[PDB]
Parts: C-alpha cells; sequence; structure tokens
C-alpha cells in the first residue's frame, strides 16, 4: 500500500506523454494561458474579495471614529465660561 | 548458471528479477530501432530498467577487447 508496485487496481486505461525535449516549454502561453487563469479569477471572486471590503469598511471608519474622539468638544466649553 | 553468462543475464538471476528478455535492432530503408524488450514481474520492473540502462552506459564506455571478441565470434556463427 506505500510501494508503487502494489497501490491500487486499475484497467483499460492508456496514457500518452511526449519527451520533454520534443515539445514547448510555454505552449499557447498568450492565447491559451491568460484566459485560462481569468476563468480562474473569475469563478472564486465573489466567494472571497466581498468579506475583505467589509474588512476595509471596519478599518477606515474605526480609525476616523478614533480620531473623531479626540477633537475638543464645544459643547464642553459653551457654558465653561 | 546462476552467474554464468552475458552480464545482463547474471543479474537477470542474482535477484530473480527477469523471466525473460531480448535485444532487438529493426532496420527499415532509412530509419529503425535499436532497444531491448523484456518481461516483468509487478515488483521488479524498477530494477530491470536500472540494470539494463547500466550495461548501455557500461557499453558507452569501459568496452573491453575480449567482450568484443565474444560479441564477433556469437555474431558470426548466428549469421552462418
Ligand atoms: C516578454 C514578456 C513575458 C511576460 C510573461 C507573462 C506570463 C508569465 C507566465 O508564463 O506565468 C505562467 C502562467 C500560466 O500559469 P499556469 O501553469 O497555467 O497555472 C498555474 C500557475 O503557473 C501557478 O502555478 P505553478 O505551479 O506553475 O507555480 C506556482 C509558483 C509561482 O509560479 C510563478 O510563476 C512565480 C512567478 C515567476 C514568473 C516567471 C515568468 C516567466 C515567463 O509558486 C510556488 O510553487 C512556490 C510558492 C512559494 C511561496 C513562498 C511565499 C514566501 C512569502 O502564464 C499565464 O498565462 C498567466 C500570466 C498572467 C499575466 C497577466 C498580464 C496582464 C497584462
Amino acid at each position: 500500500g506505500r510501494e508503487f508496485g502494489n497501490l491500487t487496481r486499475m484497467r483499460h486505461v492508456i496514457s500518452y506523454s511526449l519527451s520533454p525535449f520534443e515539445q514547448r516549454a510555454y505552449p499557447h502561453v498568450f492565447t491559451k494561458g491568460i484566459p485560462n487563469v481569468l476563468r480562474r479569477i473569475r469563478e472564486s471572486f465573489f466567494r472571497v474579495v466581498p468579506q475583505f471590503v467589509v474588512f476595509y469598511l471596519i478599518y477606515t471608519w474605526g480609525t476616523e471614529e478614533f480620531e473623531r474622539s479626540k477633537r475638543k468638544n464645544p459643547a464642553a466649553y459653551e457654558n465653561d465660561k | 548458471g546462476v552467474h554464468l553468462s552475458s552480464p545482463l543475464a547474471s543479474g537477470a538471476v542474482a535477484n530473480k528479477l527477469c523471466q525473460s528478455f531480448q535485444t532487438f535492432s529493426i532496420c527499415y530503408a532509412e530509419t529503425g530501432l535499436l532497444g531491448a524488450h523484456f518481461v516483468c514481474d509487478r515488483m521488479k520492473i524498477d530494477d530491470m530498467m536500472f540494470v539494463l540502462q547500466g550495461q548501455w552506459m557500461r557499453l558507452c564506455t569501459s568496452a573491453t577487447e575480449s567482450e568484443v571478441a565474444r560479441g564477433k565470434n556469437i555474431l558470426r556463427n548466428a549469421l552462418v
């Protein structure tokens, strides 16, 4: 079960391969590669991105509220007189 | 004999690797096919490939005259 000699029992399968020296290292990396990457990105965009956008909104508001708190209070001095 | 044979055949029976093997050169009008052919038990394929390639590499160098002389006699006898 841990040696290539005996791992599983398969039947009726064929495989075809070519030598590394008989083929290009970057085949269709301009017409077929980029579109596949775009498919990958698009297929998982809405599953991740939006949550991290919420994080950014929480981060900005926080900082804004923190600084907003340190501003002096005109309502604590109107009557101080 | 267990080790009384060509080096590959001697290895074929030292750890009981091969069940049979042969060498061939199928020539055509403009091309051909050098190589070898062998049967294997399921758990011994890797060893036979290692030994076979070693002998080819050993022939690409380290070629003793006596071994060549034996090959020539075999070829003469087989041809006739």
